[PDB]
């Protein structure tokens, strides 16, 4: 996260850490929706670009950090994955489209003060709180700058509308894809980067006061540049693929 | 059902040091 | 930089 500040204790208990097994390293950020399922981008899992398609037995996800590096003894927890479930239209070739992904862990994860799953939206809270100009929260593990922290960071950022997140790339923005940052003009700045991706996008309802994920961490051009937007996975937009994977499986 | 509320915040009816800025952004 | 996650979870 550039720009942001230190994670208040038990801030994002829905924060997940995706883990490379070996070497023993950070692979990216997660969020955690229910007892046994994990929400993440599906680039973090696959991208042949840079040569990256993992297996479960790769992989785990570490549950209730705040430390970056630490094992939070007594209070993080670690589980196994039965199953990676990539949406089968996730646009890696061109420009990350349907940038999304389930994990299934093999056990149950127990639900803690610092353990404790994000809500989904709803066709009316996505309607109501997408707005330009809206704040969103993005929490991540990742680059302090275009280094590492300590801690989890956190930063909050104005969605913003679609004809600028069009105007400041090249890339082709999709549907299922939202922008948000702060303008050169707006003076405060603050972004996700290298290493945030997969991580949550939440804002919080005013109609009833839950957390929503309305965003997964997916995608920019450098980190914190000024015209230049993060760009997230539009998560309503997914949803009954969401909903399809776990209903089945 | 209990998604999305933070047992040591909303639980406990304490509020984060910046979550109002969220609320204030939404007019 | 990584504290050694516990042997188990590997
Ligand atoms: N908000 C930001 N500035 C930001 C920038 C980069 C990332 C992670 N995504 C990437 O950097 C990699 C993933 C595959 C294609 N990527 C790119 O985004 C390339 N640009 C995540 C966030
Ligand atoms: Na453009
Ligand atoms: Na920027």
């Amino acid at each position: 996260i550039v720009e942001g500040s230190d994670a208040e204790i038990g801030m994002s208990p829905w924060q997940v850490m995706l883990f490379r097994k070996s070497p023993q390293e950070l692979l990216c950020g997660a969020s955690l929706i229910s007892d046994r399922w994990v929400l993440t981008a599906a680039h973090c899992l696959l991208y042949p670009p840079w040569d990256k398609n993992f297996t479960e037995n790769d992989l785990l996800v570490r549950i209730g950090k705040h430390s970056r590096t630490r094992y939070e003894r007594n209070i993080e927890k670690i589980s196994m994955l039965e199953k990676i479930y990539i949406h089968p239209r996730y646009n890696w070739r061109e420009n990350l489209d349907r940038d999304i992904a389930l994990m299934k862990l093999k056990k149950p994860v127990a639900f803690s003060d610092y353990i404790h799953p994000v809500c989904l939206p709803d066709r009316e809270t996505a309607a109501s709180l997408l707005q330009a100009g809206y704040k969103g929260r993005v929490t991540g593990w990742g680059n302090l700058k275009e280094g590492q922290p300590s801690v989890l960071q956190v930063v909050n950022l104005p969605i913003v509308e679609r004809p600028v997140c069009k105007d400041s790339t090249r890339i082709r923005i999709t549907d299922n894809m939202f922008c948000a940052g702060y303008k050169p003009d707006e003076g405060k700045r603050g972004d996700a980067c290298e290493g945030d991706s997969g991580g949550p996008f939440v804002m919080k309802s005013p109609f009833n006061n839950r957390w929503y994920q309305m965003g997964i961490v997916s995608w920019g051009e450098g980190c914190d540049r000024d015209g230049k937007y993060g760009f997230y996975t539009h998560v309503f937009r997914l949803k009954k693929w969401i909903q399809k994977v776990i209903d089945q499986f | 059902a209990d998604c999305g509320l933070r047992p040591l915040f909303e639980k406990k009816s304490l509020e984060d040091k910046t979550e109002r800025e969220l609320l204030e952004s939404y007019i | 930089d990584f504290e050694e996650i516990p042997e188990e979870y590997l």
